[PDB]
């Protein structure tokens, strides 16, 4: 029975009404209760950050707030919660063995469509299956007009350049049987051309390229088109801060830094982010759940999780003991298995696309058939 | 370039030299096999058919019928399957492949030398009181007069200029430029010259006329460019975003070209033919 | 591992699975048609044509008769040309993948954990005196 | 007029026999000499070595050798070559202002292209050759099977797989038309992909694995693969020596290098040595003469050359000031023009390993002709 | 670092029971508070991971007509000509 508020929302009538929590590290909280024959009074925090410190309102007095605040200040007495090990914090709570391994790592929507497979001559020109059907008229006129069956002949020279085999051609001088066998050559050449940029679009898939890490320029050096924040309040702005080679990415994260994870989580589903820095395991399974999203880039920082209490503290060595205990026999990897990691997850546009065409010449010939039948009764 | 730049390369195939004599001759030695074979009028139905066979199978010929024909046939057949494939694949490769060629690649070209009579007058980019326009001015006069027309305020205003196309051509420092260069807005803006300097000459650290720090100052620089913390210096410091990392309509003018001349080649045969 | 490489083809990959029985549905819908229309061996010379644009043009028959059967069929040959190129380009792309299997995870697996038995003689080196 | 020793060998009757001797430098100091006065006395260095740092033998201490030994004596005076600019060259001599700029520029011999579909197994794989080779017959046999002109028929089935069309094999039944348009649409299918894997190994047709800069895991592993050169341990060794991590690196070079500068290259192109490790004008300039060899790496420790003075000569400042207006002149870049800016520098295999076979053929064609007339005089 | 990268390990680093090394002490020594905050500011600020890159970085660990396609074409043809020859079969029969 947690008993945390529920006016996240500034300004709205804090109440403390009771709520319900039932998360891994509750389990291990569970556990770590019986073992050690205490009891608890679980309640959730005031406002909500990871406790990264700052200053008070005009005076230069550091001061901390959430989680880190609520223990220092003789409220609460164990902070067990995700709480990503630091050097800023450690200087004054005294952490525990980690019982994570994690680090930071990007978060970015993966693009869906990759092909369409109905586009038709359009990615190399238009105009130029324009000009080579001009072309291809122009030398079936002058094959005909060096005769001297011109239906016949167009007919077998569509066939022929369309791979049909009519078989209907019968040129009468050698001139045209040599520019015949020519064009048939310049056909076969085209064709390869066509395959040529076909297989040059099929090889560049996925143009898109994925940006790894941090160490990546084109992610360094901040633009107004690339949009990406982490938190306004956790140990991603203290590691940022403390260590000084991109304070531009420094003010460019300031200026749009978020508050929650799921809000963030939520903007990048409209799009209205394009990245997130966050901790690996939370990044990793909102990838594993709802799969629209990647994991991609490679993960910096590593510091695990840990347990958090005042320095002197007569739970200390205990505590440590019995986490280092239960890593070692194996009851953690039971919980990872239940509870973190648990889910998984050419076409018809190719010929539909130019099916239904099919039917409309089917909507389209007959008709014509009828007026070849009036041509009948014409002459 | 103004916009994306790609060579089509239609004459920089294989063919038209000493490998397209040598397989007309071996096909027309197979022509003549064929129709030696074929009779133990079809020489040219013979021919059309092998044509076709090593451009299209759409050309029904019946010069040839036979065990050793159809054998024959078959062998040609599969030389021809391979010679495609191979010219498919080797279309493929070239199309990876890419052939970006220069401007001008030099300061003193003809264009850069009296550029009055020659097209639009071009554009000398530069801005004075520095230390290129001293040199452009004391090399050749006339140019730098020329110049004197074009001068921005800096040099963001100038590269602004240049992406609007408001002006042609830009002079000035090697290091700045390539620095700008690389870390462009899209990788759209790149030097005429591939890594090409005219006038090498490093930078420097101005003493004071005899000062007591000469000797010092050199032999740290020097070791300092020795051990190597240089290289890590100008790695993280001077470094572009990009830089290192790397049927048209207008690709067919030349093969149309060719086959309009083959046309006209075929129209004279017919009307010689036709007189005799 | 490298006694035995074992590499990935499209034959691991499923194939015809169900995009194969919507091509053959939509083929002889489209014979069907092409029959029909040729209407106003004939059935089985439209079939044979239909067959070969599909496949080769080493297969000529009879089948179309006048001007619309024959662009009917010109369009379907080329129809079929576009396919066959766009399957050679999708093979080609293809090749540039080449995943691998992973299978058992941990100690989780009847090998380890069964000791004896199984059929092959199994080892389980692990050098004494640590932590292992 | 040269005039140096002609012995080469370490141990000859040293001749001064004059020479002739040009070039670069050469054209340098008659430049300078004219801007300047003086008249000059070049003569060629007697020992080889550019002149480096060693302790003298059956003692202590550490003299110059080579050619800087020449400088620190009598001799000395305006001593003009390819020499390259370091702290400890720095801290005896005074140099001037550089007259050029180089690298390093790793070399390796170029490797032979042979990837030009000279052979047909090449790519895929030669047994697949064979396993389609009976197959076929079967299928055949297989239309046979539905029987129940057998060379006419025969011979139809082996054309239309190379779309011979024939039309002369045609067995009744209607299940052996099924099977042969089947077995039309899985050979079209074989040679679709059969085509797609020779056109997916000419795209990634890459088997060269070139180590490219000193920071190549490959090229930082000591191996036994291939050996290093340093070449006459001199201007290099003191830089390999100056970097310890290098040190680590050293012995392989260390132990391996040369004496001169071009035995070495000729060594290196007679396939004994693949590595080399100089200034980068003199490997350019090599590279694009002998268009055999060609240099794969980034440039690293760009020093410039200079030319050498002693102590604190009153030639230095005029020296250094004609340099710079000789460089700002155009007279360099013109001068490198005409000494070092230019010296020389369908698959044929596809055409040429298919031809053959084409003209076996023909040549075989009348003698199975001749095979066919006896069989059926014979009976 | 393999030579010719031949073995390999199972899995993707299916750890069974995560630990981790650590340096040693004497049981309450006063330099354990000192030795942590170090420890983390080194992790902290990018060095281990220039360490790591430097000393136990591999080769290998950068990089990562089929006879199957072939026999599963066999297969279909097989099954076609068995589809054939029963059709057959059953033409005769009727």
């Amino acid at each position: 029975i947690c008993t945390g508020p529920n006016d996240t929302s500034p300004g709205s009538p804090r109440h403390t009404v009771p709520q319900c929590c039932y998360g891994f590290c509750i389990d291990l909280l569970i556990k770590l209760a019986r073992t050690m024959n205490f009891t608890y009074e679980v309640h959730l925090v005031a406002d909500g950050k990871f406790g990264t410190q700052e200053r008070v309102n005009n005076s230069n007095k550091k001061e901390w707030n959430g989680m880190m605040g609520e223990l220092l200040s003789g409220q609460a007495d164990m902070i067990v919660a995700p709480l990503t090990i630091n050097n800023e914090r450690a200087q004054y709570i005294e952490f525990s063995k980690p019982f994570k391994y994690q680090g930071l790592t990007i978060l970015v929507k993966k693009e869906i469509p990759r092909s369409t497979l109905d586009s038709f001559m359009q990615p190399f020109q238009s105009t130029l299956w324009l000009l080579v059907g001009l072309s291809v008229h122009v030398v079936a006129v002058m094959l005909y007009l060096l005769d001297r069956t011109l239906s016949s002949a167009m007919w077998f020279s569509w066939g022929v350049l369309l791979n049909s085999g009519i078989g209907e051609g019968a040129p009468r001088s050698f001139s045209a049987r040599i520019l015949g066998m020519v064009w048939a050559g310049f056909a076969m050449i085209i064709v390869a051309s066509y395959t040529a940029n076909l297989a040059a679009f099929l090889v560049l898939d996925r143009p898109e390229e994925r940006i790894t890490g941090i160490n990546d320029p084109r992610l360094r050096n901040p633009s107004d088109k690339f949009i990406y924040a982490t938190v306004k309040q956790s140990s991603v702005d203290i590691y940022f801060r403390r260590q000084v080679e991109l304070s531009t990415m420094y003010r460019h994260m300031e200026k749009h830094n978020y508050e929650s994870a799921a809000e963030a989580i939520q903007a990048v589903r409209d799009n209205k982010l394009h990245a997130f820095i966050w901790d690996s395991a939370v990044l990793e399974f909102e990838a594993s759940q709802k799969c629209d999203l990647v994991t991609t880039g490679e993960l910096f920082f590593r510091s695990g999780f840990g347990i958090g209490m005042r320095k002197d503290s007569p739970w200390k060595q205990n505590v440590s003991l019995s986490i280092l205990k239960s890593h070692e026999n194996g009851f953690m990897e039971d919980l990872d298995k239940t509870w973190v990691r648990y889910q998984e997850c050419l076409t018809f546009e190719n010929m539909a696309g130019v099916f239904m065409l099919v039917a409309g010449g089917i909507v389209a010939g007959i008709f014509l058939i009828f007026i070849e039948i009036a041509y009948k009764r014409h002459k | 370039r103004s916009n994306g730049t790609v060579s089509p390369s239609a004459f920089l195939e294989p063919f038209s030299a000493s490998v397209w004599v040598m397989m007309f001759v071996m096909l027309l030695i197979v022509s003549a096999i064929a129709v030696f074979v074929f009779e133990y009028f079809t020489i040219g139905k013979a021919i059309w058919l092998l044509w076709g066979l090593v451009f299209n199978n759409s050309v029904p010929v019946q010069n040839p019928k036979g065990t050793t024909s159809k054998i024959m046939v078959s062998v040609w057949a599969f030389f021809a399957v391979i010679f495609l494939a191979s010219y498919t694949a080797n279309l493929a490769a070239f199309m990876i492949q890419e052939e970006f060629v220069d401007q001008v690649t030099g300061l003193s070209d003809k264009k850069f030398q009296r550029p009055h009579d020659y097209s639009p007058p071009f554009r000398f980019g530069t801005v004075p009181n520095g230390s290129t326009e001293r040199n452009i001015r004391n090399n050749y006069p006339y140019m730098h007069q020329y110049m004197t027309k074009f001068n921005q305020k800096g040099v963001e205003d100038a590269l602004v200029s240049l992406k609007t196309g408001k002006l042609d051509a830009f002079i000035y420092d090697a290091a700045v430029l390539n620095y700008k260069a690389g870390r462009d807005e899209g990788c759209k803006l790149v030097t005429i010259g591939s890594g090409y300097i005219f006038a090498t000459t490093g930078y420097g650290i101005a003493l004071q006329k005899g000062s007591p720090w000469k000797r010092q100052i050199d032999l740290a620089l020097l070791q300092f460019v020795g051990d190597g913390e240089m290289e890590e210096l100008e790695t993280l410091w001077l470094t572009g975003i990009c830089h290192n990392e790397k049927l048209d309509i207008d690709n067919m003018a030349g093969v149309f070209y060719m086959l309009a001349a083959a046309m006209a080649l075929s129209l004279i045969t017919f009307i010689w033919e036709h007189l005799f």
